[PDB]
């Protein structure tokens, strides 16, 4: 039994570093991957990326510089830092656990396989809005 | 992109680009106002909590579009569906597919 | 050397049952006349070996309507409907194809019990 | 191998004109004649015509003249000279012409005639 | 027919009829290329790009997607048409990235006709009137010196012509032993022909599903290119069984210790270097040439007391067999997933 | 005639890598193997390796593996098929490797072996 809870400012002035946090319940921060997702209103979601200990911290190459994912092993939380909020950044954001798994289609030793991700449970959201 | 088929009937919800190689598609759903929830995590594999009759097109087929087949639909099935294809040839899709909407009588 | 191989070696077969013995060569048995020269034989303890078949399926005169040879090229097989007490003993394949001549390895027929 | 592949069964109307193809593969198509024969229930076999695919010279059954027509298509490439297509446009369709049609080829032996039809298409059922 | 009481000394190394067969198969290989299409109009500037495939900087793709102008049936008009090529067939001429074929600067190339095949059919060499062919019927015979049991014969037995550099395939097995053969074993410049008894089955395949594409060059001229890849882009390979290969290596160590002492360490290595079709074993499988790496097989060392090996291949489309001065062969692509089964018979 | 022309004598540093060419002319270069041999004062001759210029298959001395490398360049024109170039990149240079290097070819007789080295280059002196 896990459920997540985000927290953030909600009102953002532009050209300012957005930051968010995410609590835990049940399962700690080391025991699984973590991921951040954003979704605009009436739109498909946008998977911002994933973070884990030991370098498993790949980002969306569209943003690739103005986003930095982080953990909190002292307090057992997940956190996010963003940079340079524009008008498109107003979206509901999600911390979530995800699980890997190898799709193998050819010879294993010839690197003819890949690892897909899938998010099993989710957060609840923070309606972040940029306005002056 | 809204598909409705009287309650109890069948529905075939297509999503995403036509396949190029081997794929591992992931199907999500979205009740209005809520968070998402996974329904299918492989081509035809579901976790606990979600029941059967939610079949998915296999990834071994070459040059077809990802489908999601539901039989015996209900008002709880009325949500926004999403596909996330993982093709062995195209690069990584950091954004999901197009939002497909189901409605019921 | 056109060394012959016999499979299988031992065959416990109840009297009245069926039996079949396979032989394999290392070359073709075909001679210039077109007639491959294969000769299926007998052996009983305390007696001389005797003929069964002197060609592919042309048996020697003195053989009942049960024995037959079959096969092609390099792989050949015997066929017996009913096994008798006279049909016991050791059987053999043989090439009369070309010098040097080779026999098989001997096949003992026994009774199931 | 020698293969004869026809088209699927077709439903037509009276007064129409059916076109049935017969793709042949596995031999030099310019050498052997192609015959067409029909099978009617309660009437048995009946011969329709032949076509020699080298030039396309045809000969028809006498009681089917004015209705039937036969053409062919050869293979013009130095890589696949084997395959070819025969056709039959059977016109003036009546309800009596509901039948199964076959395109056949003779054997390749020395004492084979023309009419000892060795190889057979799978048949095409025409219902009017 | 057998021939008794006779001692004819043989010599496979100063033997004739292997000289004239090596002449005859080259000459007949040339005689099966005169009716075929010359690729003179195809030496042209290529505008190549990467194939649609997940791309990583460290990795290098084995295929390129090359578009180019090409003539048509009509001399006034021309057409933009694309194909897929291997890395080994194209080189870069020098922003943009434009290529050309490698053989353009040395030799106009000849497409193989897709009607004719490359599979071995067994030749029986026959002596004319006034000659005879003797055959050593002896078992333990290193091919030099006296053979006690010879026999004349009308024609030789079935000699299927395999083209293979290392690991000669579909050959004639020995009678009972494993026999190594050389002209002078203490010399090293002479090869050591190994022939073993029980064959090793090898399974080689190409998992790609190619689509060919006829491109007209001129009147009655067809160039068979590669269209789309249908399915996964994968790398071709060969498989042998681990147990049978280690067994046959044990046999050849047991037989190589007859000439080199029993208290001798025998180890193997891969090739020291050279051109691609001598560093690794080349063959043909259903009409397409493989150059399949053998560093996995020949890695061992030996002391005086359901697995398999996946070894990866490469595919060229042009070839330069027997290393002539102005001759090459553009082997056309073939449809579908290709695989074949062969028995490894001997070694060099 | 059979001519073997090497490069000039060269002075290198320890740890460097020398490349020595051997241009051969006057015979069909694809047929005969090219051997490399060295001459050290107070050590005599020592064999380095051979190369067969048809494909480039090489074989090295056992105690020089990892250091030596041999390549060749063929002549691709229907006018001068005779000439060719061999190379030797000898690497991991030590002060002991100060020596005179020769590229040799065997004879053309019937009873000639491979090692009866008939034709000789003029030699290249390498001082480290
Ligand atoms: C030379 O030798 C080399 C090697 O020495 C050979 O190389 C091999 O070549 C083959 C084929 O070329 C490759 O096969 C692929 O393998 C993958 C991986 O298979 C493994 O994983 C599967 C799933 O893992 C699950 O179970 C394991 C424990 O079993 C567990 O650890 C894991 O976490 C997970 O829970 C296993 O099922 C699979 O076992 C299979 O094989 C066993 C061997 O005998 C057998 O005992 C089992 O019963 C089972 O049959 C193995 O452990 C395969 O996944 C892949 O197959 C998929 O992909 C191809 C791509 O086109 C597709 O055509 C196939 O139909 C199949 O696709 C189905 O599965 C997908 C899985 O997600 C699914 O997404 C697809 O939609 C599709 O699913 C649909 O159909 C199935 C029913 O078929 C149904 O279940 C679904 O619900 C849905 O309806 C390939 O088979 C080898 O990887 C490769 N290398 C090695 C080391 O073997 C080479 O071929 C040789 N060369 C020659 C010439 O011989
Ligand atoms: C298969 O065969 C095909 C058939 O030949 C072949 O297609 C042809 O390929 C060539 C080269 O790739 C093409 O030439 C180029 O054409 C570009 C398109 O411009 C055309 O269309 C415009 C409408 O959109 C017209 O307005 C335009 O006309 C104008 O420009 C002319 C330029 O000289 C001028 O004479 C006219 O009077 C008029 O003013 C033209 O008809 C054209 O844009 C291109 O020029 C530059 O632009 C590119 C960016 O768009 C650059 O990437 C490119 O490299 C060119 O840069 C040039 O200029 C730079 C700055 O000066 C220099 O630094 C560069 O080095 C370069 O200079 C070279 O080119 C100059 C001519 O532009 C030349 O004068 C210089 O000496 C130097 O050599 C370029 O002209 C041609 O149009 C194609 N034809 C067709 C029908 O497609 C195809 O490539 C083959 N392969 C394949 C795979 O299909
Ligand atoms: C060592 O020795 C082994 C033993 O012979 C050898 O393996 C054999 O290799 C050959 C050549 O690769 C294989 O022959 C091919 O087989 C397939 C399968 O069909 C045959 O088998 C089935 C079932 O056994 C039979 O029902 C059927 O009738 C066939 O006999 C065929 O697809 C191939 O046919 C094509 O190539 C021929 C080349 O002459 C053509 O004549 C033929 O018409 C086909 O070409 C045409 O069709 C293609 C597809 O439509 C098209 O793309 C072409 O352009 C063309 O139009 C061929 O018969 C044989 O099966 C192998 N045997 C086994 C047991 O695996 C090894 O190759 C050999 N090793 C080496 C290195 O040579
Ligand atoms: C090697 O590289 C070459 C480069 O030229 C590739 O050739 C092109 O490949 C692309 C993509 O594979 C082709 O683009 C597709 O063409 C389809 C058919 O074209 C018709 O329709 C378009 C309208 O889009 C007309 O303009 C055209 O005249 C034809 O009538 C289209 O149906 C495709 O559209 C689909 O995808 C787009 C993606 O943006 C969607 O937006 C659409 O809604 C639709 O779903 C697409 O445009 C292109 O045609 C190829 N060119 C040629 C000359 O063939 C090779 O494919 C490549 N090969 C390999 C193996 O990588
Ligand atoms: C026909 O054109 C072909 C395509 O250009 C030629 O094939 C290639 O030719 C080059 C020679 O120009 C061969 O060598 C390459 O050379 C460059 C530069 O050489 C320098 O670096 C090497 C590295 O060892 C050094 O040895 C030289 O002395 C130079 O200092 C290198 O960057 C390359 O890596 C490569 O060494 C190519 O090997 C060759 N290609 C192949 C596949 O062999 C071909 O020679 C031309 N033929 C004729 C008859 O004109
Ligand atoms: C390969 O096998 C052949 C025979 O099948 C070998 O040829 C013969 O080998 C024997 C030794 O095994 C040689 O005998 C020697 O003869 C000299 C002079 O006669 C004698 O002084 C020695 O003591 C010894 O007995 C024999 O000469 C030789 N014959 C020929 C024609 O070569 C051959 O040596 C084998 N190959 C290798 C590399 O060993
Ligand atoms: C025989 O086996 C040895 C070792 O198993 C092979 O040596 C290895 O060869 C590879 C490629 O030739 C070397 O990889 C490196 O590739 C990069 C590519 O850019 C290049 O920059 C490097 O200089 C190097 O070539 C690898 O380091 C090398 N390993 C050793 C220990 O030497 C050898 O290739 C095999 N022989 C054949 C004919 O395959
Ligand atoms: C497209 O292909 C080109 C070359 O064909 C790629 O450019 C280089 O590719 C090599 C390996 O193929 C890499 O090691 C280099 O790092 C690549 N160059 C750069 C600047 O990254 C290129 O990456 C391919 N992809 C695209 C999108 O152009
Ligand atoms: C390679 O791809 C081709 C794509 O056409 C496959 O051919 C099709 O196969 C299906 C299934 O058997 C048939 O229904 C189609 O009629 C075929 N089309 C054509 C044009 O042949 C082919 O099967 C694939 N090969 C493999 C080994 O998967
Ligand atoms: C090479 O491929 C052949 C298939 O043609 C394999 O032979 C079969 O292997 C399976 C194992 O999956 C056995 O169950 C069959 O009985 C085998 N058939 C025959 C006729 O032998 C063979 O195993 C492959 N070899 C290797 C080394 O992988
Ligand atoms: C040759 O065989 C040896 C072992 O017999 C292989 O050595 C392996 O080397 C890797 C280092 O990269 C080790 O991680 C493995 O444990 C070694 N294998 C064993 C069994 O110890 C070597 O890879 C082989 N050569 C090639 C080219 O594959
Ligand atoms: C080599 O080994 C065999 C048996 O394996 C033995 O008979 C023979 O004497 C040995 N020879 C030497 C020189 O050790």
């Amino acid at each position: 039994q896990v459920h997540l809870q985000e927290s953030g400012p909600g009102l953002v002035k532009p050209s300012e570093t957005l930051s968010l946090t995410c609590n835990v319940s049940g399962t700690l921060v080391r025991d699984n991957y973590w991921s951040w997702i954003r979704q605009p209103l009436g739109k498909q979601p946008e998977w911002i990326g994933y973070v884990h200990d030991s370098g498993d911290t790949n980002y969306n190459p569209s943003l690739k510089s103005r986003v930095h994912l982080s953990l909190d092993k002292s307090k057992n939380l997940v956190s996010l830092r963003l940079t340079g909020v524009t008008a498109a950044d107003s979206a509901i954001y999600y911390c979530a656990t995800t699980k890997h798994g190898r799709r193998i289609y050819g010879v294993v030793a010839f690197k003819e396989w890949f690892t897909y991700f899938y998010m099993d449970v989710w957060g609840k959201g923070t309606s972040v809005t940029v306005s002056s | 992109t809204f598909v409705s088929v009287a309650p109890g009937q069948t529905a075939r919800i297509t999503c995403g680009e036509e396949s190029l190689g081997s794929r591992s598609v992931i199907w999500y759903q979205q009740r209005p106002g809520q968070a998402p929830s996974l329904i299918i995590y492989n081509n035809n594999d579901r976790p606990s909590g979600i029941p059967d009759r939610f079949s998915g097109s296999p990834g071994s087929t070459f040059g077809t579009t990802a489908t999601l087949t539901i039989t015996s639909v209900e008002a709880g099935d009325e949500a926004d569906y999403y596909c996330h294809i993982w093709d062995s040839r195209r690069p990584t899709n950091w954004v999901f597919g197009e939002g497909t909407t189901l409605i019921v009588l | 050397d056109v060394l012959m191989t016999q499979t299988p070696l031992s065959l416990p077969v109840s009297l009245g049952g069926q039996a079949s013995i396979s032989c394999r060569s290392s070359q073709s048995v075909v001679y210039s006349d077109g007639d491959t020269y294969l000769e299926w034989y007998l052996q009983k303890p305390g007696q001389s070996p005797k003929l069964l078949i002197y060609k592919v399926s042309r048996r020697f005169s003195g053989v009942p309507d049960r024995f037959s040879g079959s096969g092609s090229g390099t792989d050949f097989t015997l066929k017996i409907s009913r096994v008798e007490t006279e049909d016991l003993g050791v059987y053999y394949c043989f090439q009369g194809s070309h010098v040097p001549y080779t026999f098989g390895g001997g096949t003992k027929l026994e009774i199931k019990r | 191998q020698v293969q004869l592949v026809q088209s699927g069964a077709v439903i037509k109307t009276p007064g129409s004109s059916v076109k049935i193809s017969c793709r042949a593969s596995g031999y030099n198509f310019r050498d052997y004649s192609i015959h067409w024969v029909r099978l009617i229930p309660d009437k048995g076999f009946e011969w329709i015509g032949w076509i020699k695919p080298l030039w396309g010279a045809v000969s028809y059954a006498r009681q089917l003249q004015g209705r039937v027509s036969m053409t062919r298509q050869l293979s013009q490439d130095p890589d696949d000279p084997d395959w070819g297509v025969a056709y039959m446009e059977f016109s003036g369709l009546t309800p009596a012409d509901t039948a199964e049609y076959f395109c056949v080829r003779r054997g390749s032996c020395d004492y084979c005639g023309d009419f000892p039809w060795q190889y057979w298409g799978q048949g095409t059922v025409v219902v009017v | 027919i057998h021939l008794e009481n006779v001692t004819e000394e043989f010599n496979m190394w100063k033997n004739n009829m292997v000289e004239q067969m090596h002449t005859d198969i080259i000459s007949l290989w040339d005689q099966s290329l005169k009716p075929c299409v010359k690729l003179t109009p195809l030496c042209v500037t290529l505008q190549c790009t990467n194939v649609t495939n997940n791309i990583t900087d460290d990795m290098r793709g084995e295929l390129k997607n090359c578009s180019f102008n090409m003539t048509t049936e009509l001399r006034d008009k021309k057409q933009k048409v694309y194909s897929l090529f291997y890395r080994l067939d194209v080189v870069q001429i020098n922003s943009n990235k434009e290529y050309r074929l490698i053989n353009c600067n040395t030799s106009a190339c000849t497409q193989a006709c897709p009607k004719v095949s490359f599979e071995p059919i067994p030749i029986h060499y026959c002596a004319p009137a006034g000659f005879a062919i003797l055959k050593c019927k002896d078992k333990k015979f290193n091919g030099t010196g006296p053979c006690p049991s010879v026999s004349t014969v009308q024609c030789t037995h079935g000699i299927k012509p395999v083209v293979s550099t290392q690991l000669l395939l579909n050959g004639s097995l020995a009678e009972e032993e494993v026999m190594i053969r050389s002209e002078n074993i203490t010399n090293n410049a002479k090869n050591i022909l190994v022939q073993f008894n029980t064959p090793v089955q090898i399974n080689c395949t190409r998992p790609n599903n190619n689509t060919r594409k006829s491109i007209r060059i001129g009147p009655g001229q067809a160039f068979y290119a590669t269209g789309d890849i249908i399915g996964d882009i994968r790398q071709a390979h060969c498989n042998v069984s681990k147990a049978t290969w280690n067994e046959t290596l044990g046999k050849v160590v047991k037989q190589l210790r007859k000439h080199f002492g029993n208290n001798t360490i025998i180890r193997f290595a891969n090739s020291s270097g050279g051109d691609l079709e001598v560093t690794t074993h080349s063959f043909n499988c259903g009409g397409e040439f493989f150059y399949c790496n053998t560093s996995g097989l020949f890695n061992s060392t030996w002391i005086s007391n359901n697995d398999s090996i996946t070894l990866p291949c490469r595919i060229k489309q042009i070839i330069n067999m027997w290393q002539r001065i102005g001759q090459c062969m553009y082997a056309p692509p073939i449809q579908g997933v290709i695989r074949c089964v062969s028995n490894i018979t001997g070694l060099i």
